[PDB]
């Protein structure tokens, strides 16, 4: 069954699906010459980028989800204290705002990890940052993001730029990705990752979770967290030095390859 | 002559409102010692001071609120020279202008029936008709088989909320329809989901 | 080719396959409103969960596998 | 719509695509008994390896 | 709770470009260059509040390393 | 020998959730927090016996740095 | 003790560019005597002064700008003390530092064409292939049958601007084609459109 004129793997736009008597293998061909989903008896090829899953597919409908960050200055202290251990936004007998001090004492803050408004306490993990004496006044890690559009037909670079320069007021950083979906229809969505300048849509998008029984190979991998039992690497820079500075002049790095040493800088 | 000027008056954009949640986009501070932000919710005669000490972002969201209630939000950046007591007293800060907004109403369903698809020949497939009233976008609708009390809830529609909602793919039988609309906010990850408002009346679908 | 009373990008539970002369691109949709395999010439969307290959797809026939500590 | 002597669960290599009043879910099957694209109404199963995109 | 993923695979994965995800889990890893803000121990990272209990930590951003 | 993988991507990939795999190979890894027990050299890790590795930030039990 | 204070120099947080409209995010005033805010654009050859009454919002929309022309933005609040002549002199204003941005270009159609496949049985479906050169985020394309003296322009394609645009389902009469680009301002409601560019050639749809 096929559109008139179209043949399996033909340049003209059309569709084709039928038998290959000699090979006794079903065949399918759909799409244009440049873009197509072609399935022979041994391989399935999809030229056009494919999106699998839908935004917010596996969310809790009983309760939403949200993220927030807090930073509180919380001691009238003579000496540097030990960082809190209780994951509560007001820590164990620990103030939430900079109090008044006597001349001898000083002020120490902590860059508190991400706060969960629903639980009003530190999300699982992400303990409190190192306590540093507060003197005077106190780039962002690339992350995943999604946005809702009232009436979406295609990717909108202007909308994404307005989004970043409105929420974060600083514009996107490298490897940032934003997915835009039409309000009233999460099924229709567009995703693009910002690298260098402008947005480049990826060749494939997944919205849930990926499970692979075997191995994975890629040119490079970026993720907000990882848990690896065994890791083998020749060189390891710092994230900021690694991505922010191509020459890797500034660093705080380890070098497994060649001479092995520790450099603090 | 040395001084520490107060932060400029906070300017709030339109209040994006979802049930039990809120989103406020404000201006960018300019003073050199801004260390926190706060908002004074006013529901009726009750005032709640919600304070966020995170200056990194320029958007905020109140986690908890009362459904379907008009509010009043006034925000303000505060310097280091402002203490907890001073902030509570609203002394030494520039408070934002008044703004009025109302909360949203969770979706509610009026009816459910089985209708055969108008066709030119043959037995048209059944299509479920449900009338929906409320405030949301891309509300999700589910079903539960009534044969047993342990049957799973199966999603069948996440399209935009309309006065009348139709969808197919429902096997013949009796079902209890469940709805809980969703409404997002500009913020990257904040999504608002209401409770489940199931239909008290069981309905059956047949050819 | 489609099931009667079915249209692409619709909440019905039919199959649609053909040439959309309006946009001059082939179209496809298999599934209900939620779980579907919808393809437009520009982009393909697969709502339902997808599995590729089978377990032990490349297992050695002559010898099995095993682990011990 | 299907090639003659073919069923969604048959071991015969063929094409089968159509509705199922039992579940009202479309069903699609294309391929032999060991290399196939079995699209259950709820889960999409592919046996043969898949290539996404083109190099450059 | 048991959760059904979006993708299941049983052979191997190849990506000419780059793969990005919120977080990663893998038994083994063979890399060439790494740029990371902080490094933890798997036992501490999996456990809640890692910095409460961590065998060895290095903060590359703060140029610090700690061994108990 | 040579083998055919499960599926191949000729461009980049985006995963809004978590990705799990038996083992990972890549050139550049730009993360923000990693939980690792034992780390060897790339070549040493690829070796049959990692005991001959140049460095080891063993953390699961030993929790000590040893440079060979 | 008595003294006068000039408005604090503001900081332009960000500027979003439209090939006819400009959106700027700026800090908030902090002085009581502030009455209005003014801006000083620079075409590169002639300096143009623009001011907007009211200081309620943190954003502005500069209109009537020359497309494909980079501009420099510098402005600040002027209080009741500042006079019109003094404002023109810009002596005591203490304006903000200049910032340079590039103003986008309106869409244009490089060529107009239409081709269709010969068919053994039936009729080849007409299709229109038209190649653009614009940079608008999403553009709409209209058509009008030129055979009649006067016909109403009709939209046929709505979507993202592309090097090549394909659409069909159009009648047989000879047509004239105009193309316009629409770019959404940070505010969802407001959208900046373009002057309609029309292909001088007129062609029959390939039947």
């Amino acid at each position: 069954i096929y559109t008139q004129g179209k043949t399996w793997g033909d340049t003209k736009s059309g569709i084709w699906m039928g038998m290959d008597n000699v090979t006794a293998k079903p065949k399918l061909d759909i799409g244009n010459a440049t873009q197509y989903i072609r399935y022979d008896g041994n391989i399935l090829r999809i030229s056009s980028e494919v999106v699998i899953g839908t935004p917010n597919g596996d969310i809790d409908i009983q309760t939403g989800i949200q993220g927030k960050q807090t930073v509180f200055i919380y001691i009238i202290g003579t000496s540097l204290p030990a960082k809190p251990t209780s994951p509560a936004y007001p820590p164990s007998g620990w103030s939430k705002t900079p109090p008044n001090r006597t001349s001898n004492t000083q002020n120490i803050y902590c860059s508190t990890g991400t706060l969960d408004p629903v639980t009003n306490q530190l999300v699982s993990g992400t303990s409190w940052s190192d306590v540093v004496q507060w003197s005077g006044t106190e780039q962002r890690g690339p992350g995943m993001y999604s946005l809702a559009i009232a009436n979406l037909t295609a990717w909108n670079d202007s909308q994404a730029n307005s989004f970043f320069t409105s929420n974060f007021g600083s514009g996107p950083v490298k490897y940032d990705v934003l997915t835009e979906y039409k309000s009233g229809a999460p099924g229709t969505a567009f995703t693009r990752q910002w690298n260098g300048s402008a947005w480049t849509s990826p060749a494939m998008v997944l919205h849930g979770d990926m499970i692979v029984n075997g191995t994975v190979t890629a040119s490079k991998i970026v993720a907000n967290n990882a848990f690896l039992s065994q890791i083998g690497v020749n060189i390891i820079y710092d994230r900021a030095a690694a991505l922010s500075s191509n020459p890797e002049g500034s660093y705080k790095m380890k070098i497994d390859l060649q001479n092995g040493y520790i450099h603090i800088r | 002559m040395i001084s520490n000027n107060a932060p400029a008056k906070m300017v709030l954009n339109s209040v994006l409102t979802g049930y039990t949640l809120a989103y406020i986009q404000h201006s960018i501070y300019s003073d050199y010692d801004v260390i926190g932000r706060s908002f004074w919710l006013k529901e009726g005669s009750n005032v709640t001071r919600r304070d966020f000490t995170g200056i990194d972002t320029f958007s905020v969201t109140i986690n908890n609120l009362k459904p379907t209630t008009t509010y009043e939000v006034q925000g303000a950046f505060y310097d280091s020279i402002i203490d907890s007591e001073l902030l509570n007293a609203q002394i030494g800060i520039n408070l934002s202008d008044k703004q009025t907004f109302k909360m949203k109403s969770a979706p509610r369903i009026t009816g459910a029936r089985c209708e055969s698809e108008p066709v030119d020949v043959g037995v048209g497939a059944p299509i479920v008709y449900i009338d929906t009233t409320g405030e949301a976008d891309y509300c999700t609708i589910e079903l539960k088989d009534n044969s047993n009390a342990n049957n799973p809830w199966v999603k069948y529609y996440v399209g935009a909320l309309m006065p009348t909602i139709m969808f197919g793919g429902v096997p013949i039988g009796s079902y209890k329809v469940r709805i809980s609309g969703q409404i997002s906010l500009p913020d990257g990850v904040t999504i608002d989901s209401s409770g489940y408002y199931e239909y008290p009346n069981v309905f059956e679908v047949r050819y």
